[PDB]
């Protein structure tokens, strides 16, 4: 069923302004013939946030909060 | 709630059910109405009614309306519908 | 519904369905108790009859001096089990001169009736064996469903309405290891009466009793032979 | 279902349910065991003058000391007769002795279901050393020690009958005009000689025909 | 009807049975790829491990016939040992009934034979495991052959077996057309980049069972971890 | 599982055996005449299509013993192993009696074996039905019928084939016994077959035909070849001709 | 919605000589002159008038007020002083009507009126003439009686005393308490069952009657084939209580088919509604249902049972005198011949039934129609039995 | 499925055997079992409901020995699995009548496991609804370990388990460090596991059925000394 | 049950879906010279993976009985297989008859177990024989229920209508000498969608000499001026 959004790459991309974001939860198990070139491709690294995350994220978390 | 049955006769129910059933017709008990109840096991009461129907039916076949002391003749229909009732 | 047609086919949510209906010829079937102690095995089975007139049945089957196995169920192929388990004891009774272990014996039917619960065109063994035994090991007392997977236990009952004598066994099974021969008999018996409804009680011609012990080898009780045990009811219906 | 060894969804194979029911097409018989013997009673139920009443036979003697009476398909009851006598003469020759009733009831059962089920009911009768006995063997391979049974298309109603018309210290005598005037009050026609056999059982006779249309003195007094 | 449930010819004249255990060696998920070459001829197939709590010296999916003829399988596992049980009989049999060892060609031919008479009848079903058998043939260089649930024993140079068996072969196709013999490197380095292009995973040297057999050195060798990394190194340089 | 039927009908009637019995009147087409010193089969060639060779030199009628000779009607898979099973059975006799068999217990054999295919068992008749013809010392030239029912049928002028009726009919019209000899035998079933078969002017291809003749104490079965058979045709064309144009 | 049909038809079927005659022409010219008189009569009164009254007090008041306009629509319900009326297209109008109000013919689901303008109902048309969804009553009463069947003495008897239980001598059992329904389970060969029709015209002669032939194995989710039947039946309760002749249906619609369950609904629905309006606790009515077949195997045990299905009767093939009896009523009509071949076609046959009798009297005609005709054609005497022949039988390859 | 589940020799539309796939989900639905390679040897463990105390101390157990040096831990159809057993015992002692020594545990295995898939080939018989763990130790080949679903073939576990709850315990299973754990302290977890697993959340007691074989019984496949083992038993408890 | 079976009223429809499986697709002419019978037939293998040397579609029963099929070629093996046992069989009980012609007639015939005897499913395979041991050719094909039909020309493809038609019209002819080859291959041709090749075409001839199963070489020579 991936291969089938794969295959749809010649959905027009030049004229048509869809893109589509894979949010898998691991990236263990991502089926790696669909890391190819021509394939998603592109993955970013997201992980559980560090301590200056963390910290920037509750601060905003906090912003709503005036105590 | 409360599921409740029955549909099981024994010989007080079934000769019970004669009785009732024996009210109407012109029928009387000194009629031996037990020996019919014991034929039959578990014969309903559905089928009780079938068999004092079926004894005023062989009482006007006869042309005999009476029925009170017509008790041997009762029997008789009643013991053989029962054997085609079973086998017929 | 398709997949219960046959015995060899596999319902798709698990277990077969031929072999779960098997299991229900045990269950309409008259009731039989059995029951082991510190040194003999009793069985008590309810000699179901058919009217005043004929006899109550045979139950409590004869296999050899220290085994004897009550039948529960399908009666047709329950005297052919009957005769295999005779057969066995008699064939190590005869190339090694003693008892066959009822624990081998039992492994033995198990294998035998799981065959046909495989093999197309083959039934099941809907019969229910409470097989009573005297061992090595002290009394035994083992239950064989259709199924093919036997158990062991110290006191089981199968039949109909037996849910009542098993609660009844699991409650008083704490004192079955000390109990005198005639105490563990009228447990069975008080196990038995249980399962009939109010108006049925225990009578002479409508029981039997099957006892194998250390010194006693197994032995059918009846009537006569079973008023000395019926005696001391202590009758609640 | 319709397989004859499938079990039923709710407790007992089918086709062996019907089998059993194969008494009810067949036609009624009545055996009664007394401490005197066995009284082995059924009706011949001719179709045709024509047809010999002697060859209509329900009552076969498997031995000198069993008499069998057969109720459903007198083809089955052929084979089963046959097989009960071939067991006796087996039997016998084995241990020049009387084999009991209740081992030869005992052997026909084995046979009974071991092909499709035979569908007839046997009623054994015949005299041992545990004085005369009477069994009630179905065609689902089970027999039944009785001692006053009925078997045919109106088994309920002659049984019903026979619970209360018997009683356990009767005789022959009695026995035999209690199982008569019962088979008249079942059959449609009457009990003539040419239609009714009678079979008897004594601890010191063999189980011969009753009088052969000399037995009138056992229905004139019905 | 039943004309697809049971081995019967369709209406439409086909045989759907055996169109269905095709379509069963795709099921497993699993691929694998044959290429013979200038004087050897290489197999490999992935070897998918799932959790590591296996034995991954014990699951492998190629196997030893005799000391000349190694196969791979592809499909259901236990169709597939069953069969190369069956193939590895056949080889010792006719070592015996005939002195010289059994020609690769004439051992794919009596599978395939053993699958069209499972083909054929209506008792039995046909194996759902597709085998691809190799082995050096004396005046006959390198040899490779396939047999087929159905029957139909073939395939040479390039054949490939599995879910992604098409783009497999269509890719050796590519590369035989490129007319250019492959030495005892070309050869595994052709096999091993066809089966990393079929599933890019680039092939950590643990995943794939490689088997090899030349001329100059005859017996199937299991290729070890040291021989595929090596092969990997310098494929990927 | 599927299971075959070799069963009654709620009436009582074997129609697997009746739909096969009547499945023999469609396709092929054979006719016995019986007549003094010699006894003649008449087969119609179905299938004459140009790129044949006629090696087997007979297709409907076979030669099943030295006395005897038949022609079947039926499936040709099952009329192969028939043939043979025939065979076999006049050898088998001829081995254990030292004798020609006669030609009706070699018929009751026959059809003692389509009895029992379609008794027991699950399997199909043989669908099926040949003729017979042969000579014995008891009865001298005979002609027998048999269908895949088992039920044989001594006969002395009959047809087995699609216009079974109509080459009967035919028979029944113009058949004359005693005066009949080999040659009017002939004749007659050359008509019989022109009838029959729409085509008027048959070839002598589409036509074979064997005779059964008694010489000196032995019996010679020879099928007639096609300048035999044409000028059999040709003498019955003059015939045809010469009782039209007479009205 | 229907109740009765205007029998003002079939004028004296008694022509006593059904062939022409002096006294069948003189009945005749007394039927032609009683129409005349009749008409006639008709005539006269209403032309010579009792009185001249006026517009008959009808365009008066009545048709003025109902109007030119108006259009048709069913009634739907009824209340005390107005009256809820479902017109055309989906309108409901709630008007008291007092013009040309008939209220017992008004009745709900019935065409009425509707004056446009102010649209109140005017008047209800009782003709409509569609009553037409399920149609069973057509067939009501039929004018066949005893002497169109005979030899049939003792059938006829029986079933005349299990019909004439009710109806005569009712308070026989009325008296004994009973009143069962028993209806008759009727036996008989497959060459007949369409006398076994002929019989029930006997029962016919009194009341209506209905018929259920073949129905369906009741597929329908519903089932309610016996229970449309129970709803005629209580309709025939409403009419003369008529009889339910369901030949073949008590015999495949309710067939002893062996099996439990999975077996097509009828054995779960059919016999189990059968039974129900069978026996006399649940439904009354002097409807007697008429079960007859013509294989007696497949009887239901319930439908077996005496006990609410009582009265059953065999019907046997006809005996020579029966075979003499029904030839002579068939050929009556067509004067056979002058030579009366009448025992010489019947003394050898066996297993005729009254079918196959009907149908060689008809061939037989068809046969001196066809060239031989002769008024009555003297070959009739040996045609007779060659048509009596006409294969036909039975037939079945050879198994012989 | 629907039409193409009702017979084993009947392929299904994509290829696959509807019959073992169901025949797998009896042993889905059966109580679980367990068997770890220790570090010298193999140690198995099965927990057993005890549907009624009517029954004795543990019987029809899930544990059997097929051989001297060889276990079976089984799970599924029970009576089916005993046959299976059987079948095994008379594998074992044909091998070994025939070339002598001991049967090696991979080559019984695949004997049995080809048997398996003999029983799921054909049509009049159905396939075997059990699996079952074979566990052997000797010097010379170490302790082995082999598994046979209802229709699979056997494939070598370090550890492995199979019945009602395969996932939850193979993630501790996996968690525990084998390959240097001695079989004492894979005693105490395997039944630490089993215990972890549950047991009377939704169902009745549970008996702790452990089994051993390795160089500490120098071969010799036994049930553990259940006295000594009930402080394991106590361990896992804790 | 367990034989050729399923015949209703009239009509042997597993027979008769084995011969809609049996048009195939592969042509497989035949043609019955003077001089002896030429047994033509497509490999048409998929893509060039698959040799044309490793497997063959006309297979030497015996010395001079060369053998061409159609569909199911799982099945012919099979076939071919016991026809090889049978005829080795027949050799063995009459020995040394050099049994080629008088008994392909007699092979032809044992070609009962081939069909009369289906083995529950027919075979799915219609074969064309050749021998010339007697002094003269024989053509005969056995179907997957029939039995010797004795053809002189014919073709079991996909395209044997028109390729029987182009027999015809090409005047099979009896005169032909044994090098009809040209036309067997010109048949081919209308039921080939290629350019036909050595290994793409195989072919045996079985003259007065013997069978012969032509190889690559002379394939070509022949496909060579066409
Ligand atoms: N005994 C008879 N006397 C007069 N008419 C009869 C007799 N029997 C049948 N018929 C007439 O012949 C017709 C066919 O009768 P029947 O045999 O009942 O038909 P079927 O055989 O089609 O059921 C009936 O409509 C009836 O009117």
């Amino acid at each position: 069923t991936l291969m089938e959004l794969l295959n749809q790459m010649d959905g027009f991309d030049t004229l048509h302004r869809v893109k589509m974001i894979m949010a898998t939860n691991r990236p263990d198990t991502l089926d790696p013939a669909l890391l190819r070139p021509g394939r998603l491709d592109r993955k970013i690294h997201i992980d559980l946030p560090n301590e200056q995350a963390r910290l920037d994220i509750l601060k905003i978390h906090a912003g709503p909060i005036t105590k | 709630d409360r599921k409740i049955e029955f549909s099981l006769p024994d010989l007080e129910g079934r000769t019970h059910i004669f009785k009732i059933h024996a009210r109407s017709m012109s029928v009387e008990r000194d009629i031996r109405f037990e020996l019919l109840a014991r034929l039959c096991p578990n014969s309903t009461g559905a089928e009780i009614r079938s068999v004092c129907t079926e004894a005023g039916m062989f009482a006007i076949r006869a042309r005999r309306k009476i029925a009170t002391e017509k008790d041997f003749l009762e029997a008789v229909n009643k013991v053989i519908k029962s054997y085609a009732k079973f086998s017929a | 519904n398709q997949y219960d047609n046959d015995v060899t086919v596999w319902s798709p949510q698990g277990r077969i369905h031929q072999i779960e209906y098997a299991m229900e010829a045990v269950k309409q079937g008259s009731a039989t108790v059995g029951l082991k102690s510190k040194t003999h095995a009793v069985l008590v089975a309810l000699k179901r009859a058919q009217s005043e007139l004929a006899a109550h049945q045979k139950k409590i089957l004869h296999v050899d001096n220290h085994i004897g196995i009550s039948i529960a169920g399908l009666t047709a192929d329950a005297r052919l089990l009957c005769n295999f388990m005779r057969q066995e004891c008699l064939d190590s009774r005869f190339v090694f001169d003693r008892p066959l272990p009822v624990s081998r014996l039992v492994s033995l039917i198990g294998s035998k009736t799981q065959i046909p619960t495989q093999r197309y065109g083959r039934r099941p063994y809907g019969v229910g064996l409470l097989i009573a035994g005297y061992d090595d090991m002290g009394p035994h007392i083992f239950q064989t469903c259709p199924s093919a997977n036997y158990f062991d236990c110290r006191a089981m009952s199968i039949g109909a309405r037996s849910q009542s004598a098993r609660t009844y066994l699991e409650r008083h099974m704490s004192e079955f290891m000390e109990c005198n021969l005639n105490e563990l008999v009228k447990h069975g018996l008080r196990a038995l009466r249980e399962t009939l409804p109010a108006e049925q009680d225990l009578t002479t011609k409508n029981v039997s009793i099957g006892i194998v012990g250390k010194d006693l080898e197994f032995t059918i009780y009846d009537d006569d032979d079973v008023s000395p045990f019926l005696e001391g009811l202590e009758e609640r219906p | 279902d319709r397989g004859v060894n499938t079990f039923s969804p709710e407790g007992r194979l089918f086709q062996v349910e019907y089998a059993i029911e194969a008494i009810k097409l067949g036609s009624t018989a009545i055996g009664i065991q007394t401490s005197e013997g066995v009284c082995l009673a059924v009706e011949k139920r001719i179709t045709s003058p024509l047809m010999e009443p002697s060859s209509i036979e329900k009552i076969v003697e498997i031995d000198a000391h069993i008499g069998c009476a057969m109720s459903g398909l007198i083809a089955d009851a052929k084979t089963l007769i046959d097989k009960a006598r071939v067991e006796t003469q087996n039997h016998w020759f084995t241990y020049n002795e009387t084999m009991t009733v209740e081992s030869v009831t005992q052997a026909v059962s084995n046979l009974a279901l071991q092909s499709r089920p035979f569908g007839v009911a046997l009623l054994f009768g015949g005299v041992d050393e545990k004085g005369p006995q009477l069994f009630h063997m179905d065609p689902s391979g089970t027999f039944v020690q009785c001692d006053a049974r009925a078997i045919g298309s109106a088994s309920e109603g002659a049984q019903s009958s026979l619970q209360e018309v018997y009683h356990k210290s009767m005789t022959l005598k009695e026995a035999i005009k209690s199982s008569l005037i019962i088979l008249k009050q079942v059959m449609e026609e009457k009990l003539n000689a040419t239609n009714i056999e009678l079979a008897t059982v004594q601890p010191g006779q063999n189980f011969h025909m009753f009088t052969k249309e000399e037995l009138e003195e056992v229905i004139k007094d019905i | 009807g039943f004309d697809r449930h049971i081995t019967i010819f369709s209406p439409e004249g086909r045989l759907y049975q055996v169109e269905y255990a095709f379509k069963a060696i795709n099921q497993g998920g699993l691929t694998s790829v044959a290429v013979r070459g200038k004087d050897c001829a290489v197999i490999v197939t992935q070897k998918k491990v799932p959790d590591k709590l296996l034995d991954s010296s014990t699951v492998t999916h190629l196997f030893k016939i005799t000391e000349n003829i190694g196969c791979v399988m592809t499909g259901m596992t236990a169709d597939s040992r069953s069969q190369v049980q069956r193939a590895r009989y056949e080889a010792a049999n006719w070592k015996y009934k005939y002195g010289y060892e059994i020609p690769v060609d004439m051992l794919c031919k009596r599978i395939a034979d053993i699958s069209q008479v499972y083909t054929q009848n209506a008792e039995m079903r046909p194996l759902g495991c597709c085998m691809i058998l190799i082995g050096i043939d004396e005046e006959q260089g390198p040899q490779v052959y396939k047999c087929d649930p159905a029957g139909y024993y073939c395939g040479f140079k390039a054949t490939a077996a599995g879910v992604k068996q098409t783009e497999s072969t269509s890719f050796l196709e590519k590369k035989v057309k490129k007319k250019f013999d492959w030495t005892f490197e070309q050869t595994v380095e052709t096999a091993i980049t066809c089966l990393s292009t079929v599933l890019s995973i680039d092939f950590k040297p643990s995943e794939i069972e490689v088997g090899v057999v030349t001329v100059e050195n005859p017996k199937f060798r299991i290729l070890t971890e040291a021989e595929i990394d090596a092969h990997l190194v310098a494929l990927a340089e | 599982y599927d299971s075959r039927t070799t069963i009654f009908s709620p009436e009582g009637r074997l129609y697997q055996v009746e739909y096969a019995m009547e499945a023999i009147g469609h396709a092929g087409t054979c006719l016995g005449i019986l007549a003094n010193d010699g006894v003649l089969l008449a087969a119609e060639r179905r299938n004459i299509h140009k790129l044949l060779d006629e090696v087997f030199f007979s297709e409907k009628i076979y030669k099943l013993n030295e006395d005897m000779a038949c022609s079947v009607a039926g499936i040709t898979s099952d009329a192969n192993v028939l043939t043979n099973e025939l065979r076999l059975i006049a050898q088998r006799y001829l081995l254990q009696y030292q004798e020609p068999i006669p030609c009706e217990q070699l018929v009751t054999a026959l059809c003692d074996i389509k009895q029992a295919y379609t008794q027991f068992g699950g399997k199909r008749p043989f669908g099926v039905s040949l003729l017979y013809i042969g000579w014995d010392k008891h009865y001298g030239f005979q002609l027998y019928q048999s269908d895949p029912s088992g039920n044989y049928g001594g006969w002395k002028a009959t047809c087995i084939g699609n216009n079974s009726a109509a080459a009967v009919s035919m028979l029944k019209q113009d058949y004359k016994e005693g005066e009949m000899t080999l040659k009017s035998a002939l004749a007659l079933a050359i008509k019989v077959l022109n009838k029959t078969m729409d085509v008027s002017k048959l070839s002598a291809e589409k036509v074979e035909i064997a005779t059964l003749t008694r010489e000196n104490g032995k019996t010679v079965i020879r099928v007639l070849k096609q300048k035999e058979v044409e000028q059999l045709i040709k003498k019955h064309e003059e015939e045809e001709a010469k009782a039209e144009r007479e009205k | 919605k229907k109740t009765k049909g205007p029998d003002a038809a079939s004028k004296l079927p008694l022509v006593t000589p059904h062939t022409q005659c002096r006294l069948k022409l003189l009945k005749l010219e007394r039927i032609k002159d009683y129409l005349l008189m009749e008409e006639e009569f008709i005539r006269n009164q209403e032309q010579m008038k009792p009185l001249e009254e006026k517009q008959e007090e009808e365009r008066s008041k009545v048709d003025d007020l109902r109007g030119t306009p108006m259009s048709v629509g069913t009634l739907e319900e009824i209340i005390d002083d107005h009256a809820i009326v479902s017109t055309s297209v989906g309108s409901e109008h709630y008007v008291s009507i007092l013009s040309f109000v008939d209220k017992d013919l008004l009745e709900p689901g019935c065409s009425v009126l509707l004056n446009h303008k102010v649209h109140a109902v005017i008047g209800v048309l009782m003709d409509d003439t569609d009553p037409l969804v399920t149609v069973m009553k057509v067939e009501k009463a039929p004018q066949e009686t005893y002497a169109d069947i005979g030899g049939l003495d003792n059938q006829i008897q029986e079933i005349k005393e299990s019909v004439e239980l009710p109806l005569t001598h009712p308070e026989y059992y009325e008296e004994m308490g009973i009143k069962p329904p028993k209806g008759v389970i009727l036996y008989g060969p497959p060459g007949t069952g369409k006398t076994l029709l002929a019989k029930a015209v006997a029962n016919q002669t009194s009341a209506t009657f209905l018929r259920v032939v073949g129905s369906e194995l009741i597929q329908k989710y519903l089932g309610d084939g016996p229970k449309l039947v129970r709803e005629l039946f209580r309709v025939a309760e409403e009419h003369a209580p008529s009889i339910v002749f369901i030949d073949e249906i008590d015999a495949i619609g309710t067939k002893r088919y062996d099996s439990n369950s999975g077996g097509e609904r009828e054995i779960q629905r059919t016999m189990l509604e059968l039974l129900n309006q069978l026996d006399g606790f649940d439904s009354r009515g002097d409807v007697k249902v008429i079960m007859a077949t013509n294989r007696i195997e497949t009887l239901d045990p319930a439908l077996i049972r005496p006990g609410r299905i009582d009265r059953k009767i065999e019907f046997p093939l006809p005996d020579e005198k029966t075979k003499k009896r029904i030839f002579q009523i068939h050929t009556s009509r067509m004067t056979l011949a002058d030579d009366v071949t009448l025992d010489d076609l019947i003394m050898a046959k066996d297993d005729l039934s009254g079918a196959d009798i009907k149908a060689i009297c008809t061939e037989a005609g068809l046969m001196a129609l066809r060239e031989r005709r002769m008024k009555v054609t003297n070959e009739d005497f040996k045609k007779s039995k060659e048509n009596v022949l006409y294969k036909k039988q039975e037939g079945t390859p050879e198994g012989l | 499925g629907t039409g193409y589940d009702l017979s084993a020799s009947t392929f299904s539309p994509d290829g696959r055997v509807f019959q073992v796939e169901y025949a797998m989900k009896a042993v889905e639905n059966s109580s679980t079992a367990i068997g770890i390679r220790c570090k010298d040897g193999v140690v198995f463990g099965v927990e057993k409901l005890v549907l009624s105390k009517l029954y004795e101390e543990g019987s029809n157990k899930r544990l059997f020995n097929v051989d001297r040096h060889v276990g079976m831990a089984v799970a599924g159809l029970l009576a089916d699995a005993r046959s299976l057993a059987d079948i095994a015992r008379e594998e074992a002692s044909n091998f070994r009548s025939n070339f002598g020594y001991n049967i090696p545990l991979k080559h019984l295995a695949d004997r049995v496991a080809m048997y398996v898939h003999a029983y799921t080939l054909y049509s009049a018989v159905r396939p075997f609804g059990c699996s079952f763990m074979l566990g052997s130790y000797s010097v010379n080949d170490g302790a082995q370990l082999y598994m046979i679903d209802p229709s699979g073939v056997s494939y070598g576990y370090w550890g492995c388990a199979i019945g009602k709850a395969r996932q939850a315990a193979k993630t501790e299973i996996e968690k525990l460090q084998m390959k240097e754990m001695t079989c004492r302290d894979i005693v105490k977890e395997v039944a630490k596991i089993i215990y972890i697993v549950h047991d009377e959340v939704k169902d009745k007691a549970f008996e702790l059925e452990l089994s051993w074989v390795g160089e500490l019984t120098n071969g010799r496949h036994e049930i553990v000394p259940k006295d000594i083992r009930e402080e394991a038993e106590k361990y896992a408890k804790e | 049950f367990s034989l050729t079976t399923f015949s209703p009223s009239g009509k042997l429809v597993q027979i008769e879906y084995a011969l809609a499986a049996v048009a195939g697709g592969a042509p497989s002419v035949g043609i019955k010279a003077a001089n002896g019978v030429v047994l033509a037939t497509e490999k048409k293998q998929k893509s060039i993976l698959y040799d044309e040397r490793s497997v063959h579609k006309v297979e030497p029963i015996t010395k001079h009985i060369g053998l061409v099929y159609s569909g199911m070629g799982p099945d012919y093996r099979v076939l071919v297989h016991r026809a090889r046992k049978l005829a080795q069989q027949y050799y063995l009980v009459y020995q040394e008859p050099i049994p080629t012609a008088q008994l392909v007639q007699r092979v032809a015939s044992v070609m009962q177990e081939y069909t009369q005897s289906g083995g529950v499913r027919p075979f799915g395979v219609s074969l064309l024989i050749c021998g010339w041991n007697e002094g003269r050719p024989y053509l005969f094909q056995s179907d997957p229920s029939g039995a010797y039909f004795a053809w002189k020309a014919t073709a079991m493809g996909k395209n044997y209508v028109n390729g029987k038609t182009f027999l015809e019209k090409r005047y099979n002819e009896d005169l032909e000498l044994e090098d009809a080859i040209h036309t067997a291959i010109l048949t081919l041709k209308e039921s080939f969608e290629g350019q036909m090749t050595e290994d793409n075409i195989e072919v045996g001839i079985c003259n007065e000499a013997g069978f012969r199963r032509l190889t690559p070489t002379e394939v070509k020579d022949y496909l060579a001026a066409i």
